[PDB]
């Protein structure tokens, strides 16, 4: 459902001491040993949103990796009340 | 961008009614494009047309359509008359900068009906009824586009359709904001039209063996407010409206309801009545005997 | 002998002894019209003169041996009873437009009864007739059949059906890309309408008991029995005989335990 983009080569390399805060929200390259690792955890990709007043299935919201998405109106019953994410129809991610 | 979907007849008779406007000739000229003019030397606002010209075109054609079926194609005709416009003058657009509300009115149909003689499958037509005068109240003015505010975000929705109720947006357009629900009107930045309201009674030769005269309510927009009298006998030309009536609860009968389809929803209340009653609204007014 | 459920109808066994008496009926008699095939003159004069309505008496039925069975269940089941006789018209008629035109009964002798107020509650949904004086009759009224949705997101254009009163409001756009949850609005002038007249009638029966003082009916007349009845009139009028359930006020959807009574006309006289 979706092709990711990776790119291959690119000229400057830097070695971590390096870095300063001109270079914050740019394209870097970098180097180092791999000294820890965790395990696989789920993240949430393709969201469900339940309507507890109508039980509803709200249909899917884009996760962007930045902040979680929160819903605040129901369509069929015109609500802000409680809502919760449905975890069978959820659609998740890999990381590490 | 989602494609909007068209009605093919809709645009050709918006095509029929172009060449109507543009080729009419009387013993010679181009009378309605003569009109044109005079409405720049003077900054007029509406437009009269005469019906037994729209008829002698195409026999047996754009006339039967347009009367059968007004309702839906008078969009088209204004549109159609502000490409003419566009045309031979563009700078009557203008109002002397927002746009200029453009009226259309038709007269001298081939039958007058009586107020007893008015039908259901007549809604939404073009139809001329006759009748006396009796109340007239005072020109108000009239929401017709106004302008919005977000809640969630303030984001400015301008030029939103009333259509005879009080309208709201329905999507944000922004494609972040998900806002459906919640706005608030800007009053000093939406543009107003001028409404009067005149009761209408039946003519004392027109009334059955052993009945009571009936009445009918009348709305004036534009230009036509403050024409009729009370005690008066005037003709109108209009199109045949519905409006809601919370008065028929309790009347015998099925009163027909609404409700939404549970079949399709994914599930782990609104319900609506249909009760109207006929009314009229004017485009020409005249007094006659 | 397939039986709908709830009554003691068969929709072929009636068709099939319908159409034989239509097709033959007999009666100080005469040799001219007393003695003749009546009702194929009656049906070839009707679609010879451009007419869509057969007027049907009652008590004709009540000597042919076969049908005596038809007029016992037309006075106890008329909604199910005048749907079979139509279908026998529209295929008697070809028999002998006529593939576009529709057709009506409407009896007009049904008798004995003793007036309004001496029925009961077992006598809901049957036919009965009435005399009396008209008093009142409000404007037509417009009854929706057809109702007009568009989509506010694509502009695809919906019609739904009238089903006994409700209408059903599509949720989701059915254009295949465009598949929004609730986008569907109603405009109102461009649906389809119907005609509702209601009349209010000065019963004048033949028995009273002792101590009746007069009172009025309801009658609601649709579609062609319109303007038919104006205030002054003597009228014999033949209808269904209902109740319904109102609301208690306009605010609630509470309704009240005690129905409201009234009858729908078929046949004015
Ligand atoms: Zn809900
Ligand atoms: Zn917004
Ligand atoms: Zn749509």
């Amino acid at each position: 459902s979706e092709i990711h983009v990776r790119i291959s080569d690119f000229p400057t390399i830097y070695s971590l001491r390096e870095l300063r805060e001109s270079n914050l929200s740019s394209l870097v390259r970098v180097t180092g040993v791999v000294t820890r690792r965790t395990g696989v955890f789920p993240q949430l990709k393709y969201v469900k949103f339940n309507c507890l007043k109508c039980g509803s299935i709200l249909g899917p919201f884009f996760q962007d990796s930045n902040e979680e998405i929160r819903i605040s109106f129901c369509t069929n019953c015109k609500s802000k009340g409680p809502f919760r994410v449905n975890g069978e129809k959820t659609v998740y991610r890999n990381y590490q | 961008h989602v494609k909007k979907v068209d009605d093919v007849t809709g645009e050709k008779v918006r095509e029929a009614f172009e060449q109507f406007l543009e080729d009419f000739s009387v013993q010679v000229e181009k009378v309605y494009r003569a009109q044109i003019e005079f409405m720049k030397i003077y900054d007029l606002n509406t437009i009269y047309i005469d019906y037994q010209h729209l008829s002698m075109r195409e026999n047996g054609a754009l006339a039967m359509a347009i009367s059968e079926q007004y309702y839906r194609f008078l969009p088209f005709l204004q549109k159609g008359l502000r490409r003419v416009v566009r045309k031979y003058a563009p700078e009557l657009l203008n109002t002397s900068q927002t746009e200029r509300v453009f009226q259309i009115s038709f007269f001298n149909l081939p039958t007058v009906h009586r107020i007893r003689d008015i039908r259901s499958e007549k809604i939404g037509s073009l139809l001329s009824i006759s009748g006396t005068v009796t109340r007239t109240s005072e020109v108000r003015p009239e929401l017709y586009k106004a302008s919005f505010t977000c809640d969630m975000c303030r984001a400015i929705v301008d030029n939103v359709e009333q259509s005879f109720k009080y309208t709201e947006p329905t999507f944000c357009p922004n494609p972040s904001c998900e806002n459906r629900a919640f706005w608030t009107l800007n009053v000093t930045r939406s543009r107003f039209l001028d409404w009067q309201k005149v009761r209408i009674q039946e003519n004392a030769n027109e009334i059955p063996t052993g009945s009571m005269p009936r009445t009918l309510d009348v709305i004036l927009r534009g230009d036509s407010v403050e024409r009729a009298k009370p005690g008066d006998r005037c003709k109108f030309t209009g199109v045949e409206i519905v409006v809601p009536d919370v008065t028929q609860l309790g009347l015998p009968g099925v009163k027909p309801s609404s409700t939404l389809d549970t079949r399709g929803i994914s599930k782990t209340l609104g319900v609506r009545d249909l009760t109207y009653k006929i009314s009229f609204l004017a485009c020409h007014v005249i007094s006659i005997g | 002998l397939r039986i709908i459920w709830g009554t003691n109808v068969s929709i072929q066994e009636c068709t099939t002894n319908f159409r034989n008496f239509l097709m033959s009926f007999k009666y100080f008699i005469n040799n001219t019209t007393d003695e003749e095939l009546y009702y194929i003159k009656q049906l070839n004069e009707m679609r010879e003169l451009g007419t869509s309505n057969l007027n049907l008496d009652a008590r004709n039925l009540l000597a042919y041996k076969q049908t005596e069975d038809l007029y016992h269940q037309l006075l106890n089941y008329p909604q199910e009873v005048i749907s079979i006789m139509d279908q026998t018209i529209k295929d008697c008629m070809v028999s002998l437009e006529i593939e576009t035109k529709f057709y009506k009964v409407r009896p007009y002798n049904v008798g004995s009864c003793k007036g309004m107020r001496e029925l009961n509650p077992n006598d809901i949904d049957k036919l009965i007739n009435l005399k009396g004086l008209v008093l009142r009759s409000t404007p037509v009224i417009p009854d929706m059949k057809v109702a007009f949705f568009k989509c506010n997101v694509c502009d695809h254009t919906m019609a739904v059906e009238i089903d006994r009163g409700v209408i059903q409001e599509p949720a989701r756009c059915e254009r295949i890309d465009c598949n929004e949850p609730n986008s569907m609005s109603l405009i109102h002038n461009r649906c389809s309408f119907a005609d509702k007249q209601v009349i209010k009638l000065q019963e004048t029966p033949d028995f009273v008991p002792d101590g009746q003082t007069p009172h009025s009916i309801s009658l609601c007349v649709y579609d062609e029995l319109v303007d038919s009845c104006r205030a002054g009139d003597r009228i014999e009028v033949t209808g269904t005989f209902r109740s319904i359930p109102i609301r208690a006020n306009s605010r609630q959807r509470v309704l009240k335990s005690l129905y409201k009574t009234y009858v729908d006309v078929v046949h004015v006289k």
